[PDB]
C-alpha cells in the first residue's frame, strides 16, 4: 500500500534516465584498424543512459561536454614504440527521452 | 415531457450520516438512477397533485454514496456532494489509461465543492490555473496528454492532516 | 612521461571490470508477453560490467546475491487492476574476465 | 680452436666512468663484439707471445655501456656490469609483447649483480622466490604467461631514492 508505493516510486527515481559513468572501448569508439591495441583499451566517461517508460522514446543527449584524455596506441608490426595520443571523448551533461 | 425533482438544484451540499430523501415527480411512471446499493429504501409513491410521483430515501449516507442522481422517464439531473471527514477522497483505485487526443482527465473525485487542491507525482506538483491545465470539482482535473507523458503515476494532494488518492498512468 | 603514465594507469583503474548499478528492464528480463506493462518498467540492480584487456575474455559473475523487490504489473485488457508482484533480481557480487 | 681473453671471468664488476681495456688473444684474426659505439678506440694489436692478439679499450664508460662482451673468431664470452648511480636502471623503454608458451621474460636490465628487487604494476607487487617466478641478474625476471595476463603494464621496483623502469604488456 503506502510503503510499497513509496519504495516503488523510489525504484523509479533510482532507475530514471540520466548520465552514467561507463567504459568506452576506444578502438570500437572510433572504429580503427583491426591491427591496433589501445592502452588502456577503454576510458571512463559519462554518457546518457537508463530506461524510458515508453518504447518509442529513447534516451539521447541534449548537451555534451568534451574531455581531453591522453593514452598510448600500439600498432603491428612493432616497427615503432607506443606513441602518445591526445583524444577528446564525449561527456554527456543532459539527457531526454526522444 | 421532462420530469422534475422535489429539489430544483444542480448541486446539493449535504453532510455525511445525514438522511436524504427527495421526490422526483413528473408525468409518466418514473425510476431513479441513484448510484448503487444499498441500505436505501426504494419506494414509488404516487401523489397526483398533476403527475405520478416517486420518492428516493436513504438513512445511512457516507462518502461511498456521494455522486450524481438522475430521474429519467428530457432527463432530470441533480448532483449531490456528501461531505465526509474520515475519507474525503475517493480513488479509482489503481485505474488509469489514456489515448493520444490532447485530452487526459484524472478521476480523483472530491467530497467538497470548494477546495484549493493540487495534483502531485514523481515529477513535482502541477498547479491548476485554468488555461492549459484546469481543475473541476465535478470529477477531477484536466491535463493535456503530451505534457503528462513525462510522469509515470499521479496522486491528488490537498490542504487540510493530509489526504492522498493514488491512481497510476499508462500512455498509448 | 611520469604523470602521463600515472593518469593512464588511473584511467585503467577507473575503467576496470566490476559490478555496476544498471537499469534492468523487467519485462525484457523475464521475456513476458508483448501485452504487459511493468510499473516501474525497470529496476536498479548491480550487474558485472566493464572492459577486459583481451577480446576472447568476457566479464562474467563469479558470485551472485538475490534481491527481493515488489512492483506492479498491468495486463491488457483492463480486466483487473494492477496486482502486486514479488520478484527476485540478481545482484552480482564478484566478477572475472572468462 | 677457441680464443681467450685477458680476463678469464664470466662476470666482471666495474664502476662507471672507469677506463676499461681487455686483450682478447687467440690464434686466428679476431674481432670483438662489444655492444655499439662509440668513444672507444678499436685497435687490433698483435703480440705473438703463441697467438694473434686484439685489444678493446674504452675511456668513457657509464650506464649505456654495460653489457655482454664476446670475442668470436668455440666463442669466448664474458659479461661486464658497469655500476652507475644516476641511472641504475635501463628500460626498453616501451617494448614488450608475448606469445602463449608459458615463458614470459621481462627485459628490465640491472646495473648491480646483487640486489633485492621486486616487480610491481597495477595488480600489486610480484615477489620472486624461484619456483614459479624467478629473478635473474643477467637480464630480468621470469614469469609464467597465463598468470601475468591479468596485468596490463609492468615496472621493476628497487630498494635504494627509488628507481622505476617502465615497459608495457600486450598478450597474444
Ligand atoms: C561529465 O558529466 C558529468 C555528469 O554525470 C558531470 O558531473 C556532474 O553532473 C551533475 C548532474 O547531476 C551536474 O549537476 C554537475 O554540475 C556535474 N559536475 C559536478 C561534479 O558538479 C561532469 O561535470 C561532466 N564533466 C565535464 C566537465 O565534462
Ligand atoms: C549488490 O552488489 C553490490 C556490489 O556493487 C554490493 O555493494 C558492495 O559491493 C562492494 C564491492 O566493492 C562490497 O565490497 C561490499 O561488501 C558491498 N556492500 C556494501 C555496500 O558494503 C551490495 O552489497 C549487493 N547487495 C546485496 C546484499 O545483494
Ligand atoms: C548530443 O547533443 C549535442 C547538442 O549540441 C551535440 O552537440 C552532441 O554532438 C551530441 N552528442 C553526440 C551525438 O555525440
Ligand atoms: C422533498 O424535497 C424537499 C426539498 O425540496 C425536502 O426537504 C423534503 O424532505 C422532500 N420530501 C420528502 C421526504 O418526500
Ligand atoms: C462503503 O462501501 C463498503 C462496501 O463494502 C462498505 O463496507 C463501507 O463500510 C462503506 N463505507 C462506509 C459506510 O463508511
Ligand atoms: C484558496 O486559495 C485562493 C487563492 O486565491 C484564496 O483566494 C482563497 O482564500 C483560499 N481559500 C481559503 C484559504 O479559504
Ligand atoms: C553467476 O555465478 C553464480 C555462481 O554460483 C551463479 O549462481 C549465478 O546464477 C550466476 N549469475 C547468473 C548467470 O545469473
Ligand atoms: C689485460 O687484462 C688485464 C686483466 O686480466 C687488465 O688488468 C689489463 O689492463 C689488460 N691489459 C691491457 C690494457 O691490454
Ligand atoms: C648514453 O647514450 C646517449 C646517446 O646519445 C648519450 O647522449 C648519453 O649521454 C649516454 N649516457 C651517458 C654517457 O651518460
Ligand atoms: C636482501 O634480502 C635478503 C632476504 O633474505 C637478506 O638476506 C639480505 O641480507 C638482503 N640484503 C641486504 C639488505 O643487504
Amino acid at each position: 500500500n503506502t510503503e510499497i508505493l513509496k519504495s516503488i516510486d523510489n525504484e523509479w527515481r533510482k532507475t530514471q534516465c540520466m548520465p552514467r559513468e561507463v567504459a568506452i572501448d576506444v578502438g570500437k569508439e572510433f572504429g580503427v584498424a583491426t591491427n591496433t591495441f589501445f592502452k588502456p583499451p577503454c576510458v571512463s566517461v559519462y554518457r546518457c543512459g537508463g530506461c524510458c517508460n515508453s518504447e518509442g522514446l529513447q534516451c539521447m543527449n541534449t548537451s555534451t561536454s568534451y574531455l581531453s584524455k591522453t593514452l598510448f596506441e600500439i600498432t603491428v608490426p612493432l616497427s615503432q614504440g607506443p606513441k602518445p595520443v591526445t583524444i577528446s571523448f564525449a561527456n554527456h551533461t543532459s539527457c531526454r527521452c526522444m | 415531457t421532462p420530469p422534475t425533482l422535489n429539489i430544483t438544484e444542480e448541486s446539493h451540499v449535504i453532510d455525511t450520516g445525514d438522511s436524504l430523501s427527495i421526490s422526483c415527480r413528473g408525468q409518466h411512471p418514473l425510476e431513479w438512477a441513484w448510484p448503487g446499493a444499498q441500505e436505501a429504501p426504494a419506494t414509488g409513491d404516487k401523489d397526483s397533485e398533476r403527475p405520478y410521483c416517486k420518492v428516493l430515501l436513504l438513512h445511512e449516507v457516507h462518502a461511498n454514496d456521494t455522486g450524481s442522481y438522475v430521474c429519467y422517464y428530457t432527463a432530470a439531473s441533480s448532483y449531490v456532494f456528501v461531505r465526509d471527514f474520515e475519507q474525503p477522497f475517493i480513488n479509482k483505485p489503481d485505474t488509469l489509461l489514456v489515448n493520444r487526443k490532447d485530452a487526459m482527465w484524472v478521476p480523483c473525485l472530491v467530497s467538497i465543492p470548494g477546495l484549493n487542491v493540487t495534483l502531485r507525482s514523481q515529477s513535482s506538483v502541477l498547479w491548476p490555473d485554468g488555461q492549459e491545465v484546469v481543475w473541476d470539482d465535478r470529477r477531477g482535473m484536466l491535463v493535456s496528454t503530451p505534457l503528462l507523458h513525462d510522469a509515470l503515476y499521479l496522486q491528488c494532494e490537498t490542504t487540510w492532516q493530509d489526504f492522498l488518492s493514488n491512481p497510476f498512468l499508462v500512455h498509448i
